[PDB]
């Protein structure tokens, strides 16, 4: 029995129990919760330390042997911000806990066992997440796919088949032939894919005929025609193939407002792409469908948080994508109603409270693909700089606030999509989907990416130098990003109906192939932490925004944290 | 004699109650296994002799044992022995309720309860709706059916009841004799909201807009007290 | 009057409706087969005189404005 200075000890292990965190140079404070470790028996690796044979390392290992252990890891999830040891055997989360030796120490249990298989992860001082998760992918150019995975996203789910002018504006991979072309392409990646499929015709068959190919879901999208027509056909075939619809809605109030819209959806499960509306949707007031039970609204990353420069660069950037002139009465009256500052503002502050449950990024289609996590914690920041910190608090800390936004874009997305039975959380029993962060870096620029159980994906110094560190250190592929490992450590998602056909052999596949399920039986009630449902009114003249009878607004920043220290353009 | 499986599982049970009756003979003490089997023998050979009924055998299980003629706890034990017995009019169940009573202090299974109530439904404010059984015909409602599309004989103020199921302890029921009246208490139904069967009335997310269609179905299909305005708008999908 | 017609605009172009708008636009008949899916499930078969009874009866039981059909609507076999 000694006695350690909380200071040597935190330099040693990382914080313990009660030691708070300062998440990036955001005003976010974590707080460790909880702490699986036996005061002095951690576990350390180096010469001289205790992860050696014999002592840490068993001689006599269990049969669940660990391939890798993550040791004094600061886990930041959902389920709570707390220290522990992660186990991880053949690409799943073995265990959360302890981990160690049983012959030499008192609490490890058979699913925590080192023995001579297992490799080392030092982990102090650091922090572990889930891997994001994006849900509103175009996929445009591959070339997208290192840029989310270098930012902390390790599934991308969309639809898109190249640069496309169908796929510029939509995220839809139309057909079975484009589907299959995607397929085979997606073999290239590190990254779990999955494909949304053409939701805009009223035939079933060929709507069942897609999911059938391998979608995961279906995208109704305006420019191909949100009619209220296909919206009910779309979703009658996905209730009966058990996969999920995403919808960007008629901004044109063509064939019908938004209550017309809600009405075609029926009361059936539907997520809804950036919500707030500057990307599409009934104007001005889609985003009152954010209050609803049947609907799980995202949002997308360019409108949050609200800045000085959003209002006029939106504006610029309608003018671009649709061609318009300023010389044309009608185009601004277009413009007008599409972009709405009102809404902006209080789409960050609806954020705030809940009612936005997913962020999201409309990548090259008005968003930047590797800035959602990075805009989701700026949003943070900016509601605690705004309106303090939140009255669900549980002490002098942020946690609560750090789950809710951590889950809009970790397992929120997940259940959305029917994965998170496999991804979306550090959970025993889940793929081994991970991302390593210093917090000094926390939400902008990781560590490490460990996909499949393996890494992946690190920040890296030159070849050539004698230690890692040494620069120029930027992110580089590792070993399970190349060969037949990319196959092992990468998942392509496929609706149940498909994998029961064979669609992996059919198409000769050889990453995992599995399943989406559960997608129709989920309600804004299945969000972990944002499940605020409200009735949202639109004034159609001022475009003010209320929620329960009160105007919800916020103000513009003028400069965000996460943005000009970390990053050299 | 061409026995049966059941004419020899009753001969074992009679020869295990004559064994019951000659070890009460020689003072011993019963316990639960002699108790139950002595009664259900005596029962038998009763009904074999078809002088009794069903029911004055019910009444005379009880009067076999004496608190004194059985081990401390098996009184507490035998809630009820059911016997099936062949009477001159064919088989008939004989059940005899609490045949012994008790008189020690031993209960095998005893529960020690604390003594604060339960608090069912917390967070969860009921309202009050008054409802008449106008048909010739008892209805009974369970603690989570849908009560807004309960039978269409009951008349009460639909509109106020929709999403809504009794406040009423799980498994209980609230039943109204015909041409009865009376007051009940709603709560919110829970979860995800999503109604699906009970009369087809919703089948779907349960909310303000599908209320004015469950409204207009309940009209069309004749469920008291529905007042759907008219000139009803119907929507794409019905 | 507008039964199985489009804008007689440009292919691509669009007419603007401000609340409380009023102008008169210019209508042609809908070419090829005429076969009309979607838009409102108003249709979704054949375009001529006998389904546009029973679009406008659709029509009008769904609120649309304008849509005046004839009351006593009878029914057909397949609507
Ligand atoms: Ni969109
Ligand atoms: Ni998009």
């Amino acid at each position: 029995m000694k006695k350690i200075s909380r200071k040597e000890y935190v330099s040693m292990y990382g914080p313990t129990t009660g030691d708070k965190v300062r998440l990036g140079d955001t005003d976010l404070i974590a707080e460790v919760e909880h702490d699986y470790t036996i005061y002095g028996e951690e576990l350390k690796f180096g010469g001289g330390k205790t992860l050696r044979e014999g002592m840490s390392q068993s001689n006599n290992p269990s049969k669940e042997e660990l391939d890798l252990i993550i040791t004094n890891a600061l886990i930041v999830d959902y389920t709570g911000i707390y220290k522990a040891d992660i186990g991880i055997k053949d690409g799943k989360i073995a265990g959360i806990g302890k981990g160690g030796n049983k012959d030499m120490q008192d609490g490890v249990k058979n699913n925590l066992s080192v023995g001579p298989a297992t490799e080392a992860l030092a982990g102090e001082g650091l922090i572990v997440t889930a891997g994001g998760i994006d849900t509103h992918i175009h996929f445009i150019s591959p070339q997208q796919i290192p840029t989310a995975f270098a930012s902390g996203v390790t599934t991308m789910i969309g639809g898109g088949t190249g640069p496309a002018d169908g796929t510029n504006a939509t995220t839809i991979t139309p057909g079975r032939r484009n589907l299959k072309w995607m397929l085979r392409a997606a073999e290239e990646y590190s990254m779990n894919l999955g494909f949304l499929a053409k939701g805009n015709t009223s035939n079933d068959a060929s709507l069942a005929d897609q999911i059938e190919a391998g979608a995961i879901g279906f995208k109704i999208h305006e420019d191909w025609g949100t009619t209220p027509s296909a919206i009910n056909h779309a979703l009658d075939v996905a209730d009966k193939y058990d996969v999920q619809v995403a919808i960007h809605t008629d901004t044109l109030n063509e064939a019908g407002c938004v209550e017309d819209t809600m009405a075609a959806i029926a009361g059936r499960t539907m997520h809804t792409f950036h919500t707030e509306g500057a990307g599409g949707g009934h104007a001005p007031d889609i985003i009152k469908v954010a209050g609803e039970h049947n609907i799980l609204p995202a949002s997308t990353n360019p409108t949050i948080p609200f800045t000085v420069n959003t209002e006029a660069e939106h504006m610029d950037m309608l003018m671009v994508c649709h061609h318009l002139d300023k010389s044309i009465k009608e185009d601004v009256q277009f413009a007008d109603s599409r972009i709405r500052p009102q809404t902006i503002a209080a789409e960050d502050t609806l954020h705030d409270m809940g009612i936005f449950s997913i962020t999201s990024s409309d990548s090259q289609a008005m968003g930047r693909v590797g800035e959602v996590i990075t805009r989701t914690w700026q949003t943070a920041d900016k509601n605690k700089k705004e309106f303090g910190r939140l009255k669900e608090e549980k002490g002098d800390n942020d946690n609560f606030r750090i789950k809710r936004y951590l889950s809009k874009y970790t397992i929120n997305p997940a259940i959305a999509h029917g994965i998170s039975e496999y991804v979306g959380s550090v959970e025993v029993g889940k793929v081994a989907d991970l991302v390593l962060w210093s917090p000094a870096f926390f939400g902008v620029k990781p560590n490490m990416i460990i996909k499949g159980g393996f890494i992946a994906l690190s920040q890296m110094g030159d070849a050539n130098a004698s230690i890692p560190t040494p620069q120029p250190v930027y992110y580089r592929e590792m070993f399970a990003h190349h060969g037949k490992a990319k196959y092992d450590a990468n998942i392509t998602f496929v609706s149940q109906a498909a994998y029961d056909k064979g669609i992996k052999e059919e198409l000769g596949l050889e990453r995992q192939v599995l399943p989406v399920k559960n997608c129709r039986n989920i309600t804004k009630k299945d969000m972990q932490f944002n499940d605020t449902t409200a009735h949202i009114e639109v004034n159609p003249e001022t475009y003010h925004v209320f929620v329960d009878g009160k105007e919800v607004t916020s103000k513009p920043a003028n400069k965000v944290s996460l943005a000009q220290l970390f990053s050299i353009f | 004699m061409k026995l049966t499986p059941k004419e020899l599982d009753k001969l074992m049970l009679h020869y295990a109650g004559e064994l019951a009756r000659k070890r009460k003979e020689k003072g011993i003490k019963l316990n639960y296994v002699e108790a139950v089997a002595l009664i259900s023998a005596h029962i038998m050979e009763e009904a074999r002799a078809g002088k009794k009924t069903a029911a004055e055998l019910m009444q005379e299980g009880r009067t076999l044992l004496k608190p004194d003629d059985v081990m401390d706890g098996v009184a507490s034990m035998i809630h009820e022995v059911g016997i099936e017995a062949m009477f001159p009019d064919g088989t008939k169940l004989v059940t005899v309720h609490t045949p012994i009573e008790a008189n020690g202090k031993l209960v095998p299974g005893e529960l020690f309860l604390k003594n604060e109530d339960i608090t069912i439904n917390e967070g969860k404010k009921a309202v009050s709706v008054k409802v008449k059984n106008v048909g010739d015909r008892p209805v009974q409602i369970g603690s989570h059916f849908h009560f807004f599309e309960v039978n269409r004989c009951l008349d009460f103020d639909r509109e106020k009841t929709f999403g809504k199921r009794l406040d009423i302890a799980s498994g209980t029921a609230v039943r109204f004799e015909p041409g009865e009246e009376k007051s009940v208490e709603l709560i919110d139904i829970g979860g995800n909201r999503r109604i699906f069967g009970f009369n087809a009335l919703v089948d779907r997310q349960a909310d303000n807009e599908s209320k004015k269609i469950a409204l207009h179905r309940a009209k069309e299909r004749g469920f008291h007290g529905t007042k759907s305005d008219d000139n009803y708008v119907k929507t794409i999908k019905e």
